């Protein structure tokens, strides 16, 4: 019967859906969580470059708030 | 030791005998039997037999139907082109050894005068489920293999 | 698409459970079940499901040792006995 | 851990191009009636380690190549292509987030002509090298039409990142404003991966007494396993173009396993129209593409830059 | 650089794939044509065009719409144009 | 009587031309026939489990041969060679003398099975049903010399498919 | 430059091997030279030492697709020469199994023709309904393909009880697989852009090049052996002949769809109008009488001796007989000198001189429009080689 077929299917489903979801979870563990900075234009680059300055550990992903002012 | 190779010639027989790609030569009516062993009640498909094989990535050769002395040198030249391990069935009387056309003075009584074969499958022609009978055979023959047994043992 | 799920499941508990469904898939590629029409001296089981379309409606499900040879693995079709291979290939209706 | 994400992205196409080899014979085999793969391994799950295994442990063919270094560096080209076509896409995030992606992916992909056109060179053969020539003269025609239909649909995105065509498609899938162009694109990529019913190199190749593998078994495995590659990459691509997921920050993974389906889904239909149709003759495929194709792309695209301005609906340029 | 890092593991990898599949199984003892031409003449210069095409999603944002648009069909048009000489010339017969 | 198959006039009313540039523009005639694969794929397919399962044969088939007996053990064949007179492929060969109990016996009967094109003509020319081709098909050898019989293969054939091979006659018997 | 195509497709595929040496200039083919013979295996020769019902399984193995029509023509052959006739019920059932014969052909030719140009998945669904046709011939004969059944004189046995209900069951059916064929070639763009207007043959070069079946109908040429010099009880059924009107490859084919359509419309009569009697002529000095009668007659022991030995003489004299078998006009010409074997037994296989005109049909095509009119003249190199 055709849904013999889905066995294949499913395993292929698998393979294909491991890269998507390997990349957002090894983002939020090298990004303190949070969604890998996208930095395309100059601008961009120069907040995230600022953002490791402040930080004071060197990653932009640290975020500092009220609490330094 | 002794286990390891066992297990590797257990492994590399089943990997063959499970992916056996066919060039069938459909030489005469044969061939027909043949073609319905592809259609869809027995689907050889099923058993890893592909449908559509190059010659160049065959595993076996079904001659399936009369060899004639001129096509004779054209059926050695594509056994001499497989890349081996490489298997040859002989299917129906004619391949097996001249059939009804034994006598003819344009005929090769048997295609064995030709190349070495494996597996005969009688009948004028076998029934598809026959030459099926004769292809689980050869897949018998390639699990009794000790290649690497015998390596070793050199 | 519940009572489909549920014909599955029948297969399981109709086959002895697990241990037993696995070992029908494993050797015959087939996880059905029929009615026992009988067993030869070999220990070949025959089963018929008339439900079946003409083809499916009998099989047998080979011995796992004939003559002395394992053939837990390796069966063919010459394993069945002549008193059978009538009935079995549909050259006649009785067993 | 990057090099652990690249690795994550290698392993599992290899795998899902091995079995998409099961999934296509069993799809192909039930519309014809029958089963396909289902003795070795359940359901025949076996079925791709087998070939694999059969396909590397068989006697090699003799290569009488006439350029050593090319015939190597074919299956090398094809093979590293194939893998680096996937480090842009976003499943919702890109392995790599490219600004330029769509070009990336429009220049990395003109490059995949050159195995072909080494494979042939190498050959030897003067068989092999007029079928590659023939490919070859097959897959630039076809690479116009995609290049032209791709810059008509960015028209509607305003940007060459991939991440960009999510943030489009956030309430509409492209396909409901750009079906003409998705028809045109879709057939496309069946004819610039040699899909039937454009396989005219495997259709050509069988007639001619000559034109034959001229690889061993796993180099030529190599070429399989790239081409396949292409295709599921091919069939995401147009997913993300045409059908475009919504994507949750905080649930990446329910994106993934909805454009996962719709990328399955795509693929499959490239098994399904291997089943339903006959072949197309190389000068009828060359007249699909030159005649029918471009003429229509050239006024959708005309089209398509007028449309956005005369609505005023410009995409926003970041 | 890690652009460059996934480069270098798919082609090293592929280069690996290669030279394994091409030297461990062998451990295991045992006349021109100008219509082809033009065609891809005719690629050539129409893939030349298509790169003058390349900036128009950019293009779009300008506050000078009315030269953008013209220029960008004029383009468009002449690849028309072009396309129609082939065609009107013959230069996409195949017999 | 004849018909023609191609014969018809497109009509060129607006109508019907918008309807045949509807079918050139939205591939309506290629969808039609994705639509019957489909189909298929829902479809139970064709195939059985062969060895578990087998395809059905009638008594009449002809298979391999064997060399049958009375039911007091003598055997049928009282070597008249109208088996090898008829055979079409000179496949049987024949030598007999007389039995030490005075009997017409063969002391020869071979058939080259490469030869046989199992036509049946043997079983039919056969006077005393001692000739004929059995249901059995699974006898494919691995080498040529496996199927060259000679008697005793044949008798031997005979005893180890004759409850099949007596029930099949008495099937159709009375169709002879 | 000069280009050898390939023995056979890749695929299963059962026409035999052929050697095709072609001259190409560009995409253009010029010239054709099919080289033959690689399928000869004296047949023609061999017959001469054989008795009449020796030869006669000789005529399952030429065109191997229409086994019991080739049987039909030998019979009607010998029967003429006998000067006997066949029993009506025998007439009937050679009819019958002859339309079913026609549709295991036109299967064949019209599946196989498109799967070469590419179309694989109606080869599968139709060969399904093919599997079951072999039951019948199975059924009737103990045999798939080869049924040796047809004979002069008659059929060998009478169908068995229970047969013409199954025949019943299949042909009700069978139009709705012909419809799900339609569905995927008739009005497909793809399969019209490979057949219409390829391998042109017009009505008066078809006629001077020896063509006949298909290959004249579809030029518009009304001819059909069944209507014009029928024979058995042909002239008793009723159905149209499909005519033509382009004479190209696309019409070929829309006339073998439709002969197929014929074929089930004359098997439903042949169904219904089945007459009862005995299916082999009643004369024991042609035909071999009942076992019955030979184990207790001493008339009927000596002439089943004589027929399974030296076999019936027949009177001297030559005929040419012929058929609308499938492939087309299938004809022997049989020389009898008086004694229990053939003289000479010539034999006119349709296919012949279709592929004698292959290089006519090509001109002008491309190579892969070689593989397409290969297709339309279905040719099986069986009876094209002998
Ligand atoms: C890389 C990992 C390779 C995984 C090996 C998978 C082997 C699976 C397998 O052999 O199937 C059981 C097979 C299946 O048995 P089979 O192939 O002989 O027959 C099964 C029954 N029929 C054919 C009727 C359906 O068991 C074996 O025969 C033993 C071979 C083991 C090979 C593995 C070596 C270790
Ligand atoms: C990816 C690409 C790599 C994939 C692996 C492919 C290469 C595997 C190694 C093959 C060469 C092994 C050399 C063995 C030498 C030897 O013992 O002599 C041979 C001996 C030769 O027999 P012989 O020594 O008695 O001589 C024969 C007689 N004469 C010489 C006269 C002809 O046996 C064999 O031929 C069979 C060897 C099979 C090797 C099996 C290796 C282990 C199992 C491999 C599994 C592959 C898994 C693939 C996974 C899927 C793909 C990634
Ligand atoms: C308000 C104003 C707005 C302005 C814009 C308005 C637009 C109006 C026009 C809309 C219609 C445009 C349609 C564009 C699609 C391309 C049409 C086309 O090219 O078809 C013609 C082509 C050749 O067909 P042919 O019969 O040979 O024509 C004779 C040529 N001398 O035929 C083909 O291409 C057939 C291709 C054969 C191979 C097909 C195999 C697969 C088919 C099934 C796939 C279904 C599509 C799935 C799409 C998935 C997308 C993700
Ligand atoms: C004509 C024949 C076709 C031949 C060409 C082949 C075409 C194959 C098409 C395959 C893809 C079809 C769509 C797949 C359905 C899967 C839908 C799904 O899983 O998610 C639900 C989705 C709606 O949600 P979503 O897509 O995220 O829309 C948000 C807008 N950005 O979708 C809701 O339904
Ligand atoms: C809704 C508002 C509008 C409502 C009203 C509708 C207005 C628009 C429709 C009217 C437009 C005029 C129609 C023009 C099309 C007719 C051209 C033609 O007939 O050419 C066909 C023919 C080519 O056919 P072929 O068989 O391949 O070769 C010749 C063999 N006899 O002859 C040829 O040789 C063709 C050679 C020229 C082909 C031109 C190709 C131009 C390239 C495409 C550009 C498309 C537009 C810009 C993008
Ligand atoms: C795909 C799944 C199969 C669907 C079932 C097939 C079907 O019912 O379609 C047949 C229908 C009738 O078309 P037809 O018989 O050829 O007559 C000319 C047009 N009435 O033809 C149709 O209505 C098909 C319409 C296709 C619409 C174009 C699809 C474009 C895809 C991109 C959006
Ligand atoms: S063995 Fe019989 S069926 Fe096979 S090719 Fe010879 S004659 Fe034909
Ligand atoms: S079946 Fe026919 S060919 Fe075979 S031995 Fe009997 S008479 Fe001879
Ligand atoms: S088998 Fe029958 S026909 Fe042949 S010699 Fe013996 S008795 Fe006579």
């Amino acid at each position: 019967m055709w849904f013999e077929v889905l066995p294949g299917i499913a395993v292929m489903g698998v393979c294909l859906f491991i890269p998507g979801m390997a990349t957002a979870r090894i983002h939020r563990f090298s990004n303190g969580g949070k969604e890998k900075r996208v930095a395309h234009y100059p601008y961009q680059w120069y907040l995230m470059e600022r953002d490791r300055r402040v930080s004071g550990v060197n990653r932009s992903y640290v975020s500092k708030g009220l609490e330094n002012i | 030791g002794e286990y390891v190779v066992a297990k590797l010639d257990d492994l590399i027989n089943w990997a063959r005998r499970s992916s056996l790609w066919p060039m069938t030569f459909g030489l005469a009516c044969c061939a027909v039997e043949m073609m319905h062993m592809a259609a869809p009640r027995y689907d050889m498909d099923r058993f890893g037999v592909v449908f559509r094989a190059s010659p160049r990535q065959s595993d076996v050769m079904i001659v399936a139907g009369t060899l004639t002395n001129k096509m004779a040198p054209a059926l050695r030249k594509v056994y001499d082109q497989m890349p081996e391990p490489r298997y040859v069935v002989s299917m129906g009387s004619c391949a097996n050894g001249g059939g009804y056309y034994h006598y003819s003075y344009s005929v090769v009584r048997g295609c064995d005068r030709i190349v070495p074969v494996d597996i005969y499958v009688p009948g004028c022609p076998p029934t598809a489920e026959a030459l099926l009978y004769g292809i689980l055979q050869l897949q018998k023959k390639i699990k009794r293999e000790k290649r690497l047994r015998i390596w070793y043992r050199r | 698409l519940l009572q489909v799920l549920k014909r599955g499941l029948q297969q399981v508990s109709g086959h002895g459970g697990l241990r037993g469904y696995l070992r029908v898939l494993f050797r015959a590629n087939d996880v059905r079940v029929g009615t026992l029409v009988g067993e030869d001296k070999y220990g070949n089981k025959y089963y018929e499901d008339n439900k079946q379309f003409f083809g499916r409606h009998r099989w047998v499900i080979y011995t796992t040792e004939m003559n002395g040879k394992n053939t837990f693995w390796d069966v063919d079709g010459s394993m069945v006995p002549p008193e059978w291979h009538r009935w079995l290939h549909c050259m006649t209706d009785d067993p | 851990m990057f090099m652990i994400n690249i690795l994550m992205l290698i392993i599992p196409i290899l795998l899902a191009v091995a079995f998409l080899t099961l999934v296509e014979r069993k799809v192909l085999g039930y519309m014809q009636l029958r089963k396909g793969p289902n003795v070795v391994g359940p359901y025949g799950l076996l079925q791709p380690i087998a070939d694999a295994i059969k396909l590397f442990i068989k006697e090699p063919l003799r290569p009488a190549t006439s350029s050593a270094s090319m015939f190597i560096l074919a299956p090398i080209m094809a093979l590293g292509l194939a893998l680096t076509m996937w480090i842009p896409l976003p499943m919702p995030y890109p392995l790599i987030n490219m600004n330029l992606g769509v070009l990336f992916m429009l220049a990395m992909s003109s490059l995949a002509v050159y195995s072909i056109l080494w494979s042939g060179w190498a050959s030897n053969s003067k068989y092999a090298l007029i079928g590659a020539l023939r490919a070859v003269a097959q897959t630039i025609s076809y690479e116009v039409t995609l290049a032209i239909i791709l810059l008509s649909v960015l028209l509607m995105s305003g940007s060459f990142t991939l991440s960009t065509l999510i943030t489009t498609q956030e309430q509409m899938w492209l396909i409901l404003p750009a079906w003409p162009l998705a028809m045109m694109w879709f057939i496309s990529t069946l004819a610039e991966t040699n899909r039937a019913p454009f396989d005219l190199t495997e259709g050509e190749s069988e007639l001619v007494s000559g034109f034959n593998v001229e690889y061993a078994a796993g180099p030529f495995a190599l070429f399989f396993m790239a081409e396949y590659a292409n295709i599921i990459m091919m069939n995401i691509f147009t997913a993300i173009l045409f059908l475009g997921t919504s994507h949750n920050p905080h649930m990446p993974e329910l994106y993934t396993i909805n454009f996962t389906i719709k990328s399955l889904l795509l693929t499959m239909s490239f098994l399904w129209i291997r089943a339903s149709y006959p072949r197309f003759r190389y000068d009828q495929l060359m007249h699909l593409l030159w005649k029918n194709f471009l003429p229509l792309t050239l006024a959708l695209c005309m089209w398509h830059v007028s449309l956005p301005i005369l609505t005023s609906g410009i995409p926003p340029q970041t | 650089m890690n652009l460059m890092l996934a480069l270098l593991t798919n082609f090293t990898l592929a280069t690996l794939l290669v030279i394994i599949a091409f030297w461990l199984p062998q451990l295991n003892v045992y006349p021109f044509s100008m219509k082809f031409f033009l065609v891809a003449i005719t690629f050539l210069l129409f893939d030349l065009e298509i790169a003058l095409l390349l900036p128009l999603p950019w293009a779009s944002q300008t506050a000078n719409l009315n030269t953008m648009l013209t220029m960008a069909l004029f383009l468009i048009i002449l690849l028309a144009v072009s396309l129609a000489y082939e065609w009107t010339q013959k230069g996409l017969e195949w017999t | 009587t004849y018909k023609y198959v191609n014969l018809r006039e497109p009509s060129m009313d607006m109508k019907s031309v918008t309807d045949r540039a509807a079918q050139t523009l939205l591939w309506t005639e290629l969808i039609r026939g994705l639509g019957m694969t489909l189909s298929y794929l829902f479809r139970e397919p064709a195939t059985i489990n062969y060895p578990f399962e087998k395809g059905p044969l009638s008594p009449r088939f002809r298979g391999e041969h064997a060399l049958r007996r009375y039911p007091s053990g003598e055997e049928r064949c009282i070597a008249c060679k109208l088996c090898e007179a008829v055979c079409p492929a000179q496949a049987i060969t024949i030598e007999a003398e007389p039995r030490a109990d005075g009997s017409r016996r063969t002391t020869r009967y071979d058939i080259d099975m490469t030869k046989c094109i199992y036509c049946g003509f043997c079983q039919e020319a056969c006077p005393v049903d001692a000739i004929v081709e059995g249901p059995n098909f699974e006898f494919s050898t691995e080498t040529h010399e496996e199927l060259l019989y000679n008697k005793e293969k044949l008798l031997n054939n005979g005893d180890k498919w004759e409850a099949e091979i007596a029930a099949n006659i008495q099937a159709d018997y009375l169709y002879r | 430059s000069n280009l050898t195509l390939n023995f056979g497709p890749q695929h299963p595929a059962a026409h035999g091997v052929l050697r095709l040496v072609m001259e190409l200039s560009g995409e253009m083919v010029r010239k054709c030279d099919p080289h033959i013979g690689l399928l000869h295996r004296g047949t023609e020769k061999l017959i001469e030492y054989k008795t009449y019902l020796q030869a006669l399984p000789y005529f399952d193995r030429l065109d191997y697709v229409s086994m019991m029509c080739n049987e039909q023509a030998y019979s009607l052959a010998v029967e003429k020469l006998l000067n006997i006739r066949p029993p009506p019920r025998a007439q009937w059932i050679r009819v019958l199994f002859g339309e079913i014969t026609r549709l295991l052909n036109h299967i064949m030719a019209v599946t196989t023709h498109a799967l070469d140009i590419g179309a694989m998945t109606p080869f599968f669904w139709m060969f399904e309904e093919r599997e079951k046709m072999f039951e019948f011939y199975e059924r009737v004969s103990g045999a798939r393909m080869h049924a040796a059944y047809v004979r002069p004189g008659g059929v060998h046995q009478d169908l068995p009880l229970g047969l013409m209900d199954d025949i019943y069951e299949f042909s009700k059916n069978f139009s709705l697989r012909i419809d799900e064929l339609e569905e995927m070639l008739t009005n497909n763009r793809i399969w019209r852009n490979r057949t219409v207007d390829i391998g042109i043959v017009t009505a008066e070069d078809a006629l001077n090049y020896g063509f006949s079946g298909v290959m004249l109908r579809g030029s518009g040429i009304q001819w059909d052996l069944r209507k014009t010099q029928p024979y058995d009880v042909y002239d008793q059924v009723e159905f149209d002949v499909p005519i033509g009107s382009r004479g190209d490859c696309y019409d070929r084919y829309l006339c073998r769809v439709e002969e197929m359509r014929q074929s089930i419309r004359i098997i439903s009569q042949c169904l219904n109008k089945m007459p009862p009697g005995e299916i082999k002529v009643d004369d024991a000095k042609v035909s071999p009488p009942k076992r019955a009668e030979m184990k207790t007659s001493m008339e009927s022991l000596i002439h089943h001796f004589k027929l399974y030995t030296e076999g019936y003489q027949v009177p001297p004299g030559a005929t040419y007989t012929a058929i609308e078998a499938p492939k087309g006009e299938f004809g022997v010409y049989l020389v009898s000198d008086g004694s229990s074997r053939p003289y000479r037994c010539k034999i006119k296989a349709p296919g012949f001189a279709h592929l004698a005109g292959l290089d006519k049909m090509s001109k002008g095509h491309m190579l892969a429009d070689v593989v397409a009119i290969i297709g339309t003249q279905d040719i099986v190199f069986g009876e094209v080689d002998r």
